[PDB]
RNA sequence: GGGCUACACACGUGCUACAAUGGACAGAACAAAGGGCAGCGAAACCGCGAGGUUAAGCCAAUCCCACAAAUCUGUUCUCAGUUCGGAUCGCAGUCUGCAACUCGACUGCGUGAAGCUGGAAUCGCUAGUAAUCGCGGAUCAGCAUGCCGCGGUGAAUACGUUCC
RNA sequence: GGGGCGGUCGCCUCCUAAAAGGUAACGGAGGCGCCCAAAGGUUCCCUCAGAAUGGUUGGAAAUCAUUCGCAGAGUGUAAAG
């Protein structure tokens, strides 16, 4: 929750001298992640997608749910039916209690990783991320999962223009290649 | 190389010293690949002689310990008969 | 896991053991195990709870797993941008170093096959 | 200045391994022969190492190259792409040379291919031979897994001329 | 539109059929001797296809966020409604 305060006495007063604000009370606001597994299969035959499905729970507390296909793929499994891959909407308090870890521990834990997003805004207001190891996130044991598995992360915010959407994630800390 | 130190010729010292100092002419040839590129050197481009014909080579701020002729590489590619 | 370079195993001794951390060997371990004064110890994982944590901070000062995998790569990107040559030999699956290639050099060109006859 | 070192590949011929009769560490111990003054270069010192600084002696049964290695004695790993093997490459040094990019050698550090004994087929060798471990020299500014030698350790089998 | 040969014989959709319906030809285009205990019944909820933008292994597409989408979707199977 120190993160929760901390837009609630720092970040907000900053942002409202950057520029003005029509009714006094608007700000952008955090929305919802929606955490990706992908997974890829390969093929079809996990045969355990399921075991990936236990190992966001780890990354996030909320309960992970398979996204099933609406769409049969000539390239690749499947027609609908045996769901791939699985989401996430973690909300509330989670909220920045999940956020808190992504910028004091996951991102800087990566190897290669200095800073990212750039052209990564939508010019519309919602961030997108990726992410490629379970070690960024500090929870997880190292002897457990052995394979590697994908994972992502979208931030949205309220502003109607990326403009605004960007310089409120400046003052939340958000790590940019710059 | 080893110590005291990196070894041009000598003649390309004073020519890309003369060519610093004023006159900044551009693109020339040279027989001597052995010579390493020094920072006083940087942004020239200088025509290599691999022997068959002058490879023209600008001078990136990145490249200093890595010999002149270097870049240029005599070897025709490839060559062979049924790619793909 | 692990507390110091990521994924050290189980089951052995601790010199072998950070030896498969990316970025310390051998004699880098023996080095960092004098600084330890360990002498071997412990033949399985039982070091101490906060003397782990000492060596952890040592090995800390050395330099890092995928991020030294990000110092070799932005090496030879350094090597390709800048013309070049030797890029150029690690890209044709030509060896670098200089080591013909009218026999063997098979450690980058690979096994099958072959596509010549005559007559 | 290049090239004789090409590179999708084939073949000939060597080297190193695929490991517990072993690997790694520590201690201990036994050679022969050859080379050396435009040379060998001890010892002392500096550097983890390579080498460097400095310099005694030696025209050599005197001195130097020079320490033999396998082995033995213990410690340790306990059967796996491994503390097996070292490839490839990166970085940082070093010897020689006006000069080490093409296209030299060596070292320190890091990276840790393939390979867990190999189809058809094929080679050597009757005893100090095969097996294997180190050393020296010719070559030579530098560059020897090749060649020529030196010694250490050191077997199995030979019924026989049916067949090649 | 002689017979023989070929093809056809029943049911369902549209057009030809001419703004009720009907309506012929060996006229023009297609389907069916099924399928589903659920894709049925009822109750409570939801809105598509495709496009643009951003994105890990995701490439023209498996997955996800967003503006756009009066339906360019889906409606078991084929057409009209």
């Amino acid at each position: 929750n120190r993160l929760k305060e901390k837009y609630n006495k720092e970040i907000a007063p900053a942002l409202m001298t950057k520029f003005n604000y029509d009714s006094v009370m608007q700000v952008p606001k955090i929305e919802k992640i929606v955490i990706n597994m992908g997974v890829g299969d390969a093929v079809q035959n996990a045969k355990a997608i399921d075991s990936a499905v236990e190992e966001l729970t780890f990354i996030a507390g909320q309960k992970p749910v398979v996204t099933r296909a609406k769409k049969s793929i000539a390239g690749f499994r499947l027609r609908e039916g045996m769901p791939i891959g699985a989401k996430v909407t973690l909300r509330g308090e989670r909220m920045y209690d999940f956020l808190d870890k992504l910028i004091s521990v996951s991102l800087p834990r990566v190897r290669d990783f200095r800073g990212v997003s750039k052209k990564s805004f939508d010019g519309r207001g919602n961030y997108t991320l990726g992410i490629k190891e379970q070690l960024i996130f500090p929870e997880i044991d190292y002897d457990k999962v052995t394979k590697v598995r994908g994972m992502d992360i979208v931030i949205v915010t309220t502003a109607n223009t990326d403009e605004e959407a960007r310089e409120l994630l400046t003052q939340v800390g958000m790590p940019f290649q710059k | 190389s080893l110590k005291k130190g990196p070894f041009v010729d000598g003649h390309l010292m004073t020519k890309i010293e003369k060519l610093n100092e004023t006159d900044k002419k551009q693109v020339v040839k040279t027989w001597s690949r052995r010579s390493t590129i020094f920072p006083q050197f940087i942004g020239h481009t200088i025509a290599v002689y691999d022997g068959r014909k002058h490879v023209p080579v600008f001078i990136s701020e990145d490249m200093v310990g890595h010999k002149l002729g270097e870049f240029a590489p005599t070897r025709t590619y490839k060559g062979h008969a049924s790619d793909d | 896991a692990r507390i110091a370079g990521v994924d050290i195993p189980r089951d052995k001794r601790v010199v072998i053991s950070l030896t498969y951390i990316f970025g310390i060997g051998r004699t880098t371990a023996q080095q960092v195990l004098k600084e330890a004064g360990v002498s071997e110890d412990t033949r399985v994982r039982d070091l101490t709870e906060e003397e782990l944590g000492k060596i952890r901070d040592i090995i800390d000062k050395l330099k890092v797993e995928g991020d030294l995998r990000r110092e070799v790569s932005l090496n030879i990107k350094r090597l390709i941008e800048i013309g070049s040559y030797r890029g150029i030999r690690h890209r044709r699956g030509l060896p670098v170093r200089g080591q013909n290639s009218k026999n063997n050099a098979r450690t980058r060109k690979g096994p099958r096959r072959t596509v010549a006859n005559k007559k």
